[PDB]
């Protein structure tokens, strides 16, 4: 098994500005992917043990 | 970008100016995010087997 | 408390904590291992 | 003024080899146990400084600023009293003169009339100028002492985008030898083109009847460099590693 | 000019609850933290809690979790302190203090102080008595006369000399807890011009009952 | 919460195991502006 | 952009403006779509173990 790690949209990309995240809205679904296949890989590292 | 910071973009060009800025610094955090997690993806596939 | 700094025209968000290192006295303010602004130096007393 | 000293005369260059020296503070940005690469005009490592001595051969010559400036001199006496930086070294256009007279450092950019050799023991009058620059207040005997050599002042002088800085170093130790960390001291925002500098001495004595002191002094040029710097827990740098060297 | 207003005693029984009342003026109420400083005497100083009036979050003592509930109002610009179930060691006195925040915290600005007797006892108004020696063996130039106030609940007790017209030559002494009440005495030294020409009364003043008792010597 | 399960997921149920939802917002009170005290003007009337 | 419709950045904007505006959207839907061709070809590559 490997070290699970977990990375955040909202706190790695915005600086918790209000400007930042009316922007981060019109992008999308760009890091909703990203979040869900780090699930995904958390999941399969435990099958694994 | 001039600067990195996200409070610095707003505070310094013009809201027409800054929103060009602040587009091109996600764009940047989203593809510091795509090398990230395709790298995760494929070295748990190599663990995998 | 978290609140919103505005240090010398730079802005912020955290708390105010004691400091134990010892910095220059030229030092407006300086960065931890993570890039971030972690110290600061008030603009109206000599205070870290 | 227009008669030079008697032990003045021409001397080859004589050089040596500066070894960890010449590494200063980038930024006042505090950063603690991380690699740092930054891009300024720097000393580079495996380089010439020149050899130069005060004392029956002195020679005092006129080098362009535009390479940089690092300066380092083991004296005990103080007989360096200064600098002279100017362009075509008259009263059209602005020149800057570093003096101490022991207590406070004067710094003013104004119009300075030049001779030849000037001495102390400079220039006749000065004009149409509004920079005039009072440093702290400070106490040093300017009488000889006895024993080893105690003071070593290592100072970077450079313009960046018409700003002057000074950086300051002193610590105890006619070869120098290790690593040593500079730190910041004065800004000046002058912006004036300085072509050339010269040297100040001071003078002695128990035209060409006085007599200089028994000192050395270095100067080299900087250059573009992108040094890696270590960092400890207290802020300071303890290595440097140069990216083009070895 | 910032001032801390407090009342001067509160009287709660043990297991009820009492309220305290720390008033702020001259300055904006949710710029500052409020602190609370009891003083026990003889222990000295010890520390009750901090609140944010603005956020309403508190920060309590290990030992303190639960004796006291901290609340403010920032329509009135009032903080308040809330004791729950108070005990016979818990009588002392409380403090409220502004603590300005530059560098290092201090305290800048204190209150009137507020004594809390925590006790069963009920209100009773003072009995007060004259002390005159009633004669004289001429061998002072002076005139030494005194009250005698005692049967009073809580203290203090305000006592004066003619409504307070001699602020020199007067002695205040404490009171001796007996069977749930308070007696304390008071002396005053006059010259002997003056003790036939004015009359020396005893004017004890009780703020918690209301009741004003005057005697003359 | 349950409702704080179907806005993320986006679908009308919610099957059985352990879902991650958001982050912690902690707001900012007040703000700190902290500047020097100069009394002195500067004349750009002078150079206007 | 301002709007997503590609028929609707050509009857608004000017022909300057509207060049900005199409070329935002193509560099937005061609790293989707290569997120989709990196996602499938590593499961493509589970599939085959």
């Amino acid at each position: 098994s490997m070290t699970k790690t977990s990375v955040d949209c909202t706190m790695y990309i915005c600086g918790d500005s209000t400007e930042c995240s009316n922007l981060l809205l019109q992008y999308g679904s760009f890091c909703t992917q990203l979040k869900r296949a780090l699930t995904g890989i958390a999941v399969e590292q435990d099958k694994n043990t | 970008a001039i600067s990195s910071v996200l409070n610095d973009i707003f505070s310094r060009l013009d809201p027409p100016e800054a929103e060009v800025q602040i587009d091109r610094l996600i764009t940047g955090r989203l593809q510091s995010l795509q090398t990230y997690v395709t790298q995760q993806l494929i070295r748990a596939a190599e663990i995998r087997a | 408390k978290c609140v919103n700094f505005n240090f010398n025209g730079l802005k912020g968000t955290g708390v105010l904590t004691e400091s134990n290192k010892k910095f220059l006295p030229f030092q407006q303010f300086g960065r931890d291992i993570a890039d971030t602004t972690d110290a600061v130096r008030d603009p109206q007393t000599l205070e870290i | 003024q227009c008669v030079n000293l008697t032990t003045r005369t021409q001397l080859p260059p004589a050089y040596t080899n500066s070894f960890t020296r010449g590494v200063y503070y980038p930024d006042k940005v505090f950063r603690s146990s991380v690699l740092h690469s930054t891009q300024d005009l720097f000393l580079p490592f495996f380089s010439n400084v020149t050899w130069f001595h005060v004392i029956k051969r002195f020679d005092n010559p006129v080098l362009p600023f535009n390479d940089g400036v690092y300066f380092a001199s083991i004296e005990k006496s103080n007989i360096i009293r200064g600098w002279i930086f100017g362009t075509t070294l008259d009263s059209k256009t602005q020149s800057l003169l570093i003096v101490n007279n022991a207590t406070n450092v004067v710094i003013k950019v104004c119009e300075f009339q030049f001779c030849n050799d000037p001495f102390l023991d400079v220039y006749s009058s000065a004009n149409n100028c509004t920079f005039e620059y009072v440093s702290q207040p400070f106490l040093m005997d300017l009488e000889g002492k006895q024993g080893n050599f105690k003071n070593l002042r290592e100072f970077v002088f450079k313009n960046i985008d018409g700003y002057f800085k000074i950086y300051s170093k002193h610590t105890p130790i006619d070869l120098p030898q290790g690593f040593s960390a500079l730190e910041p001291l004065v800004d000046l925002p002058i912006g004036i083109n300085i072509t050339r500098f010269q040297t100040l001495l001071a003078l002695h004595r128990s035209s060409s009847g006085w007599t200089a002191g028994a000192a050395a002094y270095y100067v080299g040029y900087l250059q573009p460099r992108t040094f890696l710097l270590k960092y400890n827990e207290n802020g300071t740098i303890t290595d440097a590693v140069d990216c083009a060297l070895d | 000019q910032v001032q801390l207003q407090q009342p001067g005693a509160e009287l709660v029984r043990p297991g009820a609850s009492v309220k305290l009342s720390c008033k702020a003026s001259g300055y904006s109420f949710t710029r500052f933290w409020m602190n609370w400083v009891k003083q026990r005497p003889g222990q000295g100083l010890e520390w009750i809690g901090m609140i944010h009036p603005s956020d309403s979050e508190t920060r309590l003592n290990q030992k303190f979790k639960d004796k006291a509930t901290l609340t403010v109002d920032k329509s009135s610009t009032t903080a308040y302190m809330q004791l729950s179930s108070p005990t016979s060691e818990d009588s002392a006195v409380y403090y409220c203090a502004r603590k300005d925040y530059d560098y290092d915290a201090w305290f800048a600005y204190w209150g009137q102080g507020t004594l809390v007797t925590v006790s069963a006892a009920k209100t009773t108004p003072p009995s007060v008595y004259p002390l005159a020696p009633g004669s004289a063996a001429q061998t002072n130039s002076m005139v030494t006369l005194g009250c005698l106030v005692k049967g009073y609940f809580p203290e203090p007790v305000t006592v004066t000399w003619n409504s307070g017209s001699l602020s020199s030559g007067v002695h205040t002494f404490p009171a001796v807890l007996q069977s749930d009440l308070y007696t304390l005495s008071s002396s005053v030294t006059v010259p002997s011009s003056t003790w036939p020409s004015e009359t020396v009364t005893c004017n004890v003043a009780h703020p918690a009952s209301s009741t004003k008792v005057d005697k003359k010597i | 919460p349950l409702s704080e399960t179907k806005c993320t997921l986006k679908s009308f149920t919610v099957e059985k195991g352990i879902y991650q939802t958001s982050n912690f917002r902690v707001q900012p009170t007040e703000s700190i502006v902290r500047f020097p005290n100069i009394t002195n003007l500067c004349p750009f009337d002078e150079v206007f």
